[PDB]
RNA sequence: UUAAUUGGAUUCAACGCCGGGAACCUCACCGGGGGCGACGGCAGGAUGAAGGCCAGGCUGAAGGUCUUGCCGGACGCGCCGAGAGGAGGUGCAUGGCCGCCGUCAGCUCGUACCGUGAGGCGUCCACUUAAGUGUGGUAACGAGCGAGACCCGCGCCCCCAGUUGCCAGUCCCUCCCGCUCGGGAGGGAGGCACUCUGGGGGGACUGCCGGCGAUAAGCCGGAGGAAGGGGCGGGCGACGGUAGGUCAGUAUGCCCCGAAACCCCCGGGCUACACGCGCGCUACAAUGGGCGGGACAAUGGGUGCCGACCCCGAAAGGGGGAGGUAAUCCCCUAAACCCGCCCUCAGUUCGGAUCGCGGGCUGCAACUCGCCCGCGUGAAGCUGGAAUCCCUAGUACCCGCGCGUCAUCAUCGCGC
RNA sequence: GUCGGGCUCAUAACCCGAA
């Protein structure tokens, strides 16, 4: 029946998104979108360095089209590569960037403060970052960085805040990175104004 | 406990001062006035604000 | 000589938009169109245990997916059928047209 | 033929005929409406599929 | 106890928990049998490496090995590195998730001020609140996260909409009754009234009245009202701690195995049984048991499927098969309850454990170790010591039903 | 005195049943 049709579409998109998440980690992957046309399927991919996805004049778009058509269930795909709309308001991108900075060898506090500075300058109401794992020794710990306005409990926190998570694999083990960001156009229920 | 909320009181005090000759001791009239003079979107919040404005009008008119 | 149009979506606004556009097309021409009939909403509820292990008090999540539906009847006239056949619904909407 | 002794028998029923499409686990598989996902995996991807916790 | 009876969890917060209802699989345990080393290089190899077979032995069964002799053409585990894979160790090396403290009212910040300093102040006092919820006073004045606001559903009213849902009034046709003045039942035309479905809107604000408190914050009692004082039921759990649980869901460091601790196949085991314990089911009967007759649901689910309707059979079941990708067809004419008759306080016409014989279904397989039906058989139990659990209204008690798991199997979980 | 169960985070004391 009809319910089975909607579930099949959702699962395939989730599998494709996860495969692209891991595959395009160096390109600053920032989501995808799929549109259905009478000739086939238009697949739009978002990234920071589209040259990496293109991969030195093709030889990689062909591979990805073959993967999409064979392994996954798209018929006659066509991949376009675009640019991220508001990268500093996307928690997932920032979590991946902080994780890569940690993998390079920067100290965790400096990386966290740099990311917060960029996010706040780019027009966000608030940001919260948490970093957990074996930071400075064999006994694990968690550290939290914060500034601005950020709702945490209730329906507004669910529908307004952008959330992201990433793992950073260092020589001693993994380090978890969590990011939350609230946009400039977010308005809480208790913020009323008088119509002048 | 029916303790009035802070932001309701703040906005009702702001509305009352700006238009002293706009709110009466009628709940329906004040409800329509709150509807026209703000961007409040919740029906519950509008009613709370209108009720507090009614109490303010009768408290100041009585002279406290 | 009548066509039956079936619509379904997870979003109420888009569904409403498509139905209103078809209604405007049926208004723009001399043709009777039975109003969009709302069929009962399909609900998919799944209940799961929250913990990965089996220690501690048992607690549960109740996840829900809602699929809304509409039904529209119109008389198959080509001057009116061309306008409706060229409409593009958003990708999150299923549309099916049949002739009865 | 030696590779014959590595190969699995293709069952059609039992716990061995169903694996999670995300992590490969046997066992607690949610079969509702054609999903094939473990209880563990369904919890963390349910929002991406469009499910919500209304109550 | 055993060849093995695989492992985790032990006060609340372990013990129908790990969605753990395991015949194979699952599987990690036990007995036995086979297979696997990308890439670098050593002996080697067309005078053919590695790999593959008709027949018959060994064998539980096997070109696995062997015998009998055929095949094919290029890499090379007889060797050293190296690697794949690992439900192997470590939750006291970690990430993520979850339980508890606790939906408790807490945790903090900027500047000022106090103390040599650790620190203090705000965050204290009175009254008030479900609430660090508020109103006044104050070396504090202000602010953030949590509370509340917010989101989903239930109960009343209006507008729009009329199919696959509804049938009151109206017209025709057919058949019944007390023979038709009157009363019923189908079918068709027709309609959207009513029920219902689902988009939008209204409605409740301590707003009105009288008291207490201060004339503040609020509290107590009345009207009107579908609804009255978070209206009712849910989702959402702050800074942290608990070396709480989980590497046996997935991710991951180190250590190990690496011709076996990796990968497959067959048969066993997780279902053992002097005994201690948790949570339940069925009873100990009349506030009942049996036999015939009569009533009224809701949630959900269906193409690897739900199956009306006809035929066959005493039953379980068997042979055909309309419609259904579903407001259309099906699961689907619930039980507790009501009427009449037998039994009359008894280990019984209470109870139905245990066992014999026979008939079925699913499955590759029913002994170990599955579920159903007919006849027979007829254990303990006659109300429960010391202790101890749940629940404040459509709640508790009592009664059945749907879905998950699922080829078959529900004394369970989640819902009606 | 023996054995078993209660109570306690647990042991002793204490309570109950039995041979
Ligand atoms: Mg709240
Ligand atoms: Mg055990
Ligand atoms: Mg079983
Ligand atoms: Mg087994
Ligand atoms: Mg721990
Ligand atoms: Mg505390
Ligand atoms: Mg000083
Ligand atoms: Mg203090
Ligand atoms: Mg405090
Ligand atoms: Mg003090
Ligand atoms: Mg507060
Ligand atoms: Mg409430
Ligand atoms: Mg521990
Ligand atoms: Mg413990
Ligand atoms: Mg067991
Ligand atoms: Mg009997
Ligand atoms: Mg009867
Ligand atoms: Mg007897
Ligand atoms: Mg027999
Ligand atoms: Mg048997
Ligand atoms: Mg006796
Ligand atoms: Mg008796
Ligand atoms: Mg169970
Ligand atoms: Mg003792
Ligand atoms: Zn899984």
């Amino acid at each position: 029946a009809i319910e089975r049709y909607f579930i099949r579409e959702a699962v395939k998109e989730m599998l494709i998104d996860e495969f692209l998440e891991k595959e395009l980690r160096r390109a600053g992957y920032g989501g995808l979108d799929i549109k259905k046309t009478p000739l086939g399927t238009k697949v739009i991919i978002f990234a920071a360095n589209p040259g990496y996805v293109i991969g030195r004049g093709g030889r990689r778009i062909r591979e990805l089209t073959r993967i999409l058509e064979r392994q996954f269930g798209l018929e006659n795909p066509q991949i376009d590569v675009q640019e991220i709309k508001n990268p500093y308001l996307n928690a997932k991108v920032q979590a991946v960037r902080i994780a890569q900075a940690l993998e390079r060898g920067i100290h965790f506090r400096r990386a966290a403060y740099a990311a917060m500075r960029a996010i706040m300058s780019n027009g966000a109401r608030g940001v919260e970052i948490r970093i957990s794992g074996k930071l400075t020794g064999e006994r694990a710990k968690s550290v939290r960085f914060y500034q601005g306005y950020l709702a945490k409990v209730g329906n507004p926190a669910e529908t307004l805040v952008s959330k992201g998570y990433a793992q950073a694999l260092l020589k001693l083990g993994v380090i978890g990175v969590k990011v939350a960001i609230m946009p400039p156009d977010a308005r809480l229920p208790d913020e009323i104004e008088i119509i002048e | 406990g029916k303790i009035r909320q802070g932001f309701i009181k703040r906005v009702a005090r702001e509305l009352f001062n700006k238009y002293p000759n706009e709110f009466t001791r009628d709940f329906e009239h004040n409800k329509k006035k709150v509807e026209e003079l703000t961007n409040v979107t919740s029906k519950k919040i509008r009613n709370r604000i209108a009720g507090y404005i009614t109490k303010l009008v009768r408290m100041k008119e009585e002279g406290k | 000589q009548k066509a039956r149009i079936k619509l379904a979506s997870t979003n109420v606004r888009s569904l409403e938009e498509v139905a209103n556009q078809i209604k405007q097309i049926a208004e723009r021409t001399g043709v009777r169109m039975s109003g969009p009939i709302p069929l009962p909403t399909k609900r998919i509820r799944i209940v799961t245990r929250k913990s990965p292990d089996g220690e501690g008090s048992a607690t549960f999540d109740r996840w829900e997916l809602r699929i809304h539906k509409r039904l529209i009847d119109i008389e198959a006239d080509e001057r009116a059928m061309r306008q409706i056949m060229r409409i593009r619904v958003p990708e999150d909407v299923t549309i099916e047209i049949e002739l009865i | 033929a030696k590779a014959d002794y590595n190969k699995r028998k293709p069952r059609k029923f039992g716990k061995g005929a169903r694996r999670c499409i995300r992590c490969g686990q046997y066992g607690p598989i949610i079969r509702i409406h054609g999903l094939m996902l473990c209880r563990h995996c369904f919890r963390e991807v349910a929002p991406k599929l469009g499910f919500r916790k209304y109550e």
